[PDB]
């Protein structure tokens, strides 16, 4: 077969690609999870950010605990 | 920088002094026509070292120039992960490493990575 | 008889540890502070200018005693 | 104040320079004792007391011995190449992380990459300058080494860099506070040592010297003064690259004492390997770097790009 | 990774309490300097043919801008009347000389 | 200050570079200059990130051309030019003299170093190279990087086809 | 684990650290053995089966030689 | 060159690193052995064969000893055969250690050279204990070996094996 | 175990005959070692193990040997317990010396005894074969135990009779002990 030949000839590219394939998978989980949390709106902001109470962004302040 | 340059010079001076001591501390004897002859296992040499030395990894030699210039484009990744759009950063990065692998495996399968034979 | 190696390893271990343990000593003796300020970020550098200006020595601290204690109002 | 600050930076470099220069002398003794014990030999034991002053007892000879002026060599190049070989070996130490600041070095990881690459020219120029057949083969055997390890070296560094978030070496300390990256990066640690050997041109990757294939490689036409500096510059590379393994995979507690117990141990490993493996074949290395290591390293960038992305979502 | 982030945010949060303080200080000294430069320019070039302070011989360096629109000059122009020592003391703090 | 002395050296090394004939003499001249230009560029920038990259990139090209120089132009000659050594040394000291008696607030380049920036510039307090390299990997400029990728990979197909590995090694027959 | 007890003993017949050091500096080794005999010229011959065959019998040269 | 064993002179024709032609120039160790033998009695010529194939010492003697015996048309006693055969094998074990030991150094590995030359040192005590020389025993002779084995040797031969 | 590619007859051993299995149980086993440096791992265990052995070195010159009574070394002309030299200038040693390293000139002594007026050995020509001591009918010439006689001049390596006789007196005690413990074999 094919699987056997490579697994016998170049086992590293099989094992390496096995973890490479792991990267794409759990990259697809994390990326989807990121927009499942609205992670664009981050509770901690670089710089000194101040909004006016009437600004549209002032509604979207992520309200967290710590 | 300007600190590093100064110490770079200071070290170079120090290492330079080392042989300048060696050149004087070295025992001195009259140089012979044979003492300064090249070493080639005790038999006079047929061929100057400045003849054209054939090359067999020339193809890899060129590929080395390329692959480095993509190292210039992966290195910035980390620095801009906190600051970039995750889809654009994620997508582009992957299709950067897949492109590299595909290129490598393509040539590997074509046998270009093997030396001239 | 594996002891005879250790004299080689003790010397290298000590010699390589002299620098970091020396500057930690020299800085205290010569700055008054064990560690030197880290110019890794703009904010660190900016404040370092500020200290160097006020006290005329970035490693000499200006506690509350620099504050004018009282205002006549 | 500020005027005083840079004075201390000079002292540190000089202190680090003399300490490294001294250690490479004692490393060479350690190499002979350990390599003399892996082999059932005793090793240097007579000179002075129990052999400890042996390396100094050799530094005398290599300097009271005459310079060699090769007849067919471009003398100025032949004469200068030792200097830059030693200079580049010492200079790369200024980026070694200290919590007691020595040099800031944001982008310190890159500074490693630049300096290590330079070490090839000194071998390269020395071999070509000597103008001997073996010396030239040694030089071109060294250059082909760079073509192999150079690209894979950067990628493997990038994987470690993704874990810490920046090119500043100091951050390795904070992330290795609970555990050691050796656990997470076991195959890379094993691969990284392999590339580290190529950097310093050691068995099983000893091609620049090429002992028993070339008579002495690119050193074949050097003598008392030049050859000594070439030698010291060689073992300074081992010492640093051993340290760079300790800051990446073994805690990076530079101010703790154990870090230096670790540092010597990795130095022992480099000698340990020299007494175990036969030398690779000149082509098998270049195939190894491109056929296996390069493909291997790229595979984990995906693994760590995904892992960092996944971890970013949670945090 | 949590603990590193924990520590980083704490360090950054300390900036946001100090950063407003410095900006208050800088402005009250940035302005004071501008008066001195506008006065040094007057004295330096009393006898120049057509020199007007703040313009190139009467040509305003910004035509579209509204009235009394303050513009932060160039670093060099800010130090136009200063020794090299003071200039280098700020521009080369990164490199350390 | 060293910026002017860097100006002198880059000029000096360029004068001699016009007069090199031996390929390795050219290479040594070029290698020295690649150091200075790399050093000089980082003076007028918020970081030395690009000097590191440029230095690393060119060193790759430095090795490769030695490999071909040592195979094609191996047997060539040097000639010390007393006219050249005096001329460069003559101007070099002459230029170095000016840099000591120069109004070197005027000679400094107006490009804003990181410290040259104001204290209020909130965007200057982030990582050393965060923003600058940012939009290399964000919409829409990211596609340019992608375009390079094919361009680089398509290049990788060009060399093997131009090269025709199978028809032998390279020798200076 | 318990070689120190041997090590202290070697000192005692040596004559304290001062004479132990000179012994180590001269013979390059410290060994326990029984004096088999003394030749006409002062050399003292030792033996200890504890060590392996080659190092089983050793000689101390006369003090006046000294190197 | 270290790998050449101080005798060989390969005039290689190198197309890079690959060899296109190899010319093994030989004769750097020609000592006209076969012309000296024509001037020496048969016994005086026995040491010459210790020198030929100098790592197989007692194996060369056996070849010479057998040759002279066929011309002399004599037979060796039963005991001498076993002593000969025993020492032919000990020589064989010595020689292969040199081949393996030397071959490893050429490749680059070091430890097998020392781990085996420690045993090689023990083996050449048996040469030294029967013949009186650690090498070039000159022990095998046309009539059989020249002396009986020392009392108690065979116990130490067993101990090594 | 895998099979053998070539069937083996009697009285013969093959070194590379077994083929490679293709079962996943084995391929993975080969793959794991090829992939985690498994083969080299045990190689590193072995070498490290040798650190924990007594090294076999001898502290020469304080400790040295071992040798055997048959050892062939420097030469020496013995003499009878009366003191008279054993050698009678029979010249068997000269005739058998493969290297022709011996030169002897003999003359009727004053008291009328056959004796040598000359006996020279060219130690840079001798091969220490030991045929001289086997041929001597009166054990006059022997290869003494000494093997430490390197000189700093070529001329000092040419022994004449007085030098040889001196050795036969310096080394007399040990030679007489070796001959006694070894003559029966010879
Ligand atoms: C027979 O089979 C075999 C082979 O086949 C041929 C082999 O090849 C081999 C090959 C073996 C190897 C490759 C082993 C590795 C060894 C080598 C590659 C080279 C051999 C040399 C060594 C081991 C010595 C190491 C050290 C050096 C070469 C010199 C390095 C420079 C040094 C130490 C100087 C350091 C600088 C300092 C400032 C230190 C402190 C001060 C000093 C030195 C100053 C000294 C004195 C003074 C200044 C005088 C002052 C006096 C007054 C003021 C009165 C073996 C083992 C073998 O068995
Ligand atoms: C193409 C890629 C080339 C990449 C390699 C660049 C460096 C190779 C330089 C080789 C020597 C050139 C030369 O012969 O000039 C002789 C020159 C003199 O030129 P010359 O013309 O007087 O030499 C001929 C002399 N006569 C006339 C008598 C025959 O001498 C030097 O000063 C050269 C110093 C070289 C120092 C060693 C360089 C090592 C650099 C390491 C990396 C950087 C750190
Ligand atoms: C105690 C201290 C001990 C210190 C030891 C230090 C050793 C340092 C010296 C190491 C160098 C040894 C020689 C060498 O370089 O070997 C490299 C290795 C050899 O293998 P190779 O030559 O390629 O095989 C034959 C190819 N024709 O080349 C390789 O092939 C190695 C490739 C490594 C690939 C690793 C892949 C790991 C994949 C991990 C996941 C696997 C699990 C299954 C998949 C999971 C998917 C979710
Ligand atoms: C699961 C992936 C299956 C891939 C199947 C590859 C099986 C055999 C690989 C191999 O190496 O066999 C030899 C083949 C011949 O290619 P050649 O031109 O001789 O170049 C040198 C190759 N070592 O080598 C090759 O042609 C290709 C070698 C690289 C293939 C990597 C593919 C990885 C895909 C993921
Ligand atoms: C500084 C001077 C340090 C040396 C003082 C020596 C005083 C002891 C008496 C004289 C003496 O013994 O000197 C030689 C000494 C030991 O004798 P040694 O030649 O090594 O013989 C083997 C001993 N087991 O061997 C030595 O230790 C001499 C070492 C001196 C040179 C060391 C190299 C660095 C330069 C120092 C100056
Ligand atoms: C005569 C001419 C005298 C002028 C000096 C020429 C020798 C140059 C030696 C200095 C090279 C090192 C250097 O200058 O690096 C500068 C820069 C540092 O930037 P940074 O990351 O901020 O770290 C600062 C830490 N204090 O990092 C860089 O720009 C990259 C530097 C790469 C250095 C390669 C090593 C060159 C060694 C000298 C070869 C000659
Ligand atoms: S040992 Fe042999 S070669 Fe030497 S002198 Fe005696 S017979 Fe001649
Ligand atoms: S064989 Fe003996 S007795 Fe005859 S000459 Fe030689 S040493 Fe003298």
């Amino acid at each position: 077969s094919l699987l056997k030949r490579a697994w016998n000839e170049i086992p590293d590219i099989v094992g390496g690609s096995a973890l490479a394939l792991a990267g794409i998978v759990m990259a697809t989980i994390g990326v989807a999870n990121y927009y499942a949390k609205d992670g664009d709106n981050r509770r901690y902001k670089l710089g000194y950010v101040v909004y006016r109470h009437d600004d549209p962004r002032a509604l979207k302040v992520r309200n967290d605990e710590d | 920088m300007f600190s590093i340059i100064f110490i770079a010079l200071l070290i170079l001076l120090i290492t330079t002094i080392v042989m300048f001591l060696a050149s004087i501390l070295s025992k001195k004897a009259l140089i012979d026509r044979e003492k300064s002859s090249p070493f080639e296992c005790g038999f006079d040499p047929k061929s100057s070292s400045r003849l054209p030395f054939s090359l067999r990894f020339f193809l890899i030699t060129i590929i080395f120039l390329i692959f480095d210039v993509e190292i210039a484009l992966i290195l910035p990744m980390i620095i801009i992960m906190k600051y970039s759009n995750i889809m654009i950063w994620t997508i582009t990065s992957i299709i950067f490493i897949l492109i590299l692998l595909i290129g490598l495996y393509h040539e590997w399968n074509q046998g270009m990575l093997n030396w001239s034979n | 008889m594996w002891f005879e190696i250790l004299p080689g390893a003790v010397i290298i271990t000590t010699l390589l540890s002299v620098p970091i343990y020396a500057m930690y000593g020299l800085d205290k003796l010569m700055i008054g502070n064990a560690f030197r300020r880290n110019m890794d970020e703009r904010f660190s550098r900016v404040m370092y200018q500020r200290d160097f200006r006020l006290t005329d020595n970035p490693y000499k601290m200006n506690g509350l005693d620099a504050i004018p204690d009282e205002k006549t109002n | 104040m500020f005027y005083m600050e840079f004075i201390l930076s000079l002292i540190g470099s000089l202190l680090l320079i003399i300490c490294v220069l001294v250690s490479v002398a004692f490393l060479t003794l350690l190499e002979r004792k350990v390599l003399g014990y892996i082999q059932i030999r005793k090793g240097p034991n007579k000179v002075g007391l129990m052999g400890i002053p042996q390396p100094f007892c050799d530094a005398i000879k290599l300097f009271t011995k005459e310079q060699t002026y090769p007849l067919l060599s471009n003398y100025l190049s032949y004469y200068i190449s030792p200097i830059f070989s030693l200079f580049l070996s010492l200079f790369v130490w200024m980026c070694m992380p200290f919590f007691v600041k020595l040099y800031s070095f944001n982008l310190g990881g890159l500074f490693f990459l630049c300096c290590t690459s330079l070490g090839v020219y000194t071998v390269m120029v020395a071999g070509w300058s000597s103008n001997s057949n073996y010396a030239l083969l040694g030089g071109l055997r060294a250059v082909a080494q760079t073509i192999s390890y150079e690209v894979s070296l950067a990628l493997i560094l990038l994987s470690f860099i993704f874990l810490i978030g920046s090119y500043n070496m100091i951050y390795f300390f904070f992330y290795q506070v609970y555990m050691w990256f050796l656990i997470i990066l076991f195959p890379m640690a094993l691969v990284w040592v392999s590339i580290s050997l190529a950097e310093t041109n050691r068995t099983p990757f000893d091609f620049a010297e090429g002992e028993s294939e070339l008579v002495s490689g690119f050193n074949v036409e050097y003598s008392s003064g030049g050859f000594a500096l070439i030698f010291m510059a060689e073992y300074a590379s081992i010492l640093f690259m051993s340290m760079l393994f300790c800051v990446i995979f073994l805690g990076c507690d530079v101010f703790n004492l154990l870090f230096y117990m670790k540092l010597t141990f990795i130095s022992f490993v480099f000698i340990w390997v020299r007494g175990t493996l036969p030398r690779f074949r000149y082509d098998k290395l270049m195939y190894l770097a491109w056929k296996c290591f390069l493909s291997f390293s790229l595979n984990y960038l995906l693994f760590f790009i995904g892992f960092k992305i996944l971890l970013f979502s949670l945090l | 990774a949590k603990k590193v982030k924990r520590d980083e945010i704490e360090m950054r949060s300390a900036q946001n309490v100090i950063f407003p303080i410095l900006v208050a200080e800088r402005d009250r000294e940035f302005l004071r300097q501008l008066r001195r430069n506008r006065d040094e320019e007057a004295e330096l070039m009393k006898n120049v043919p057509g020199w007007e302070v703040g313009t190139w011989y009467g040509e305003p360096v910004f035509k579209t801008l509204p009235e009394d629109t303050l513009v932060t000059p160039i670093f060099k122009e800010f130090y136009a009347h200063s020794d090299w020592k003071s200039y280098a003391k700020r521009a080369h703090l990164k490199l350390w000389s | 200050m060293i910026q002017l002395m860097l100006y002198s050296l880059i000029i000096t090394t360029s004068i001699i570079f016009l007069n090199m004939i031996h390929p390795l003499a050219l290479g040594l001249t070029l290698l020295i200059q690649t150091i200075f230009v790399c050093l000089l560029t980082g003076l007028m920038t918020k970081s030395f990130w690009y000097s590191y990259i440029l230095f690393l990139i060119f060193l790759g090209g430095m090795l490769v051309l030695f490999i071909y120089v040592t195979s094609l132009a191996s047997n060539e000659m040097f000639n010390l030019s007393m006219k050249l050594t005096l001329f460069s040394s003559l101007i070099l000291i002459f230029m170095l003299i000016l840099s000591f008696i120069m109004d070197k607030t005027s000679s400094s380049l107006f490009l804003m170093n990181n410290d040259m920036q104001s204290i209020i510039n909130m965007n200057s307090y982030f990582m050393e190279n965060s923003l600058s390299l940012n939009k290399l990997y964000n919409f829409p400029t990211n596609f340019i990087t992608i375009l390079l990728m094919n361009y680089l990979l398509i290049t990788l197909i060009v060399i093997v086809k131009i090269t025709k590995l199978f028809k032998g090694p390279i020798r200076m027959m | 684990i318990n070689r120190l007890t041997k090590l202290f003993q070697m000192v005692r017949e040596a004559g304290g650290l001062k004479q132990a050091y000179l012994k180590l500096y001269r013979n390059d080794d410290l060994k326990i053995g029984t004096l088999v005999g003394i030749d006409k010229y002062g050399n003292k011959y030792f033996e200890n089966p504890y060590y392996f065959y080659g190092r089983n019998r050793w000689i101390e040269f006369a003090p006046h030689v000294n190197m | 060159h270290p790998a050449a064993h101080g005798v060989l002179r390969l005039v290689l024709e190198l197309d890079g690193e690959t060899v296109m032609r190899a010319d093994p120039h030989i004769g750097l160790l020609h000592r006209g052995t076969e012309k000296l033998i024509e001037y020496k009695t048969y016994t005086q010529a026995l040491p010459y064969f210790d020198r030929l194939d100098y790592v197989s010492m007692m194996c060369n003697e056996q070849c010479y000893s057998l040759a002279v015996e066929k011309l002399l048309n004599i037979d060796v006693p039963l005991r001498a055969k076993y002593i000969r055969t025993l020492f032919a094998e000990i020589t064989r074990i010595l020689n292969h250690i040199m081949a393996v030991g030397t071959h490893a150094l050429d490749v680059g590995a070091l430890t097998p050279f020392f781990w085996l030359f420690e045993e090689r040192e023990k083996m050449m005590e048996f040469y030294e204990r029967v013949s009186g020389a650690r090498m070039h025993a000159a022990y095998i002779r046309p009539g059989g070996v020249s002396l009986d084995m020392p009392l108690g040797l065979m116990d130490d031969i067993y101990e090594f094996a | 175990e895998p099979k053998d590619i070539v069937e083996v007859p009697k009285g013969y051993v093959y070194v590379n005959n077994k083929e490679l299995s293709m079962e996943f149980a084995d391929i993975t086993d080969r793959a794991a070692s090829t992939m985690f440096f498994g083969e080299l791992l045990r190689g590193f265990a072995v070498t490290l193990a040798h650190i924990f052995k007594e090294p076999a070195t001898i502290n020469y010159p304080f400790e040295k040997g071992p040798l055997s009574p048959r050892f062939r070394g420097e030469h020496a002309l013995r003499r009878y317990p009366s003191g008279e030299e054993r050698c009678i200038a029979c010249k068997l040693c000269e005739a058998i010396c493969p290297a022709q390293a011996i030169t002897i000139e003999a003359e009727e002594r004053a008291d009328g005894s056959r004796r040598t007026t000359r006996y020279d050995i060219d130690m840079t020509k001798c091969i220490y074969c030991g045929f001289c001591q086997e041929a001597c009918p009166v054990d006059a010439i022997v290869e003494g135990p000494n093997f430490e006689f390197s000189t700093e001049t070529h001329e000092e390596l040419l022994y004449n009779k007085e030098k040889l006789l001196c050795n036969g007196d310096k080394w007399e005690s040990e030679i007489a002990s070796n001959l006694q413990a070894d003559h029966l074999y010879r």
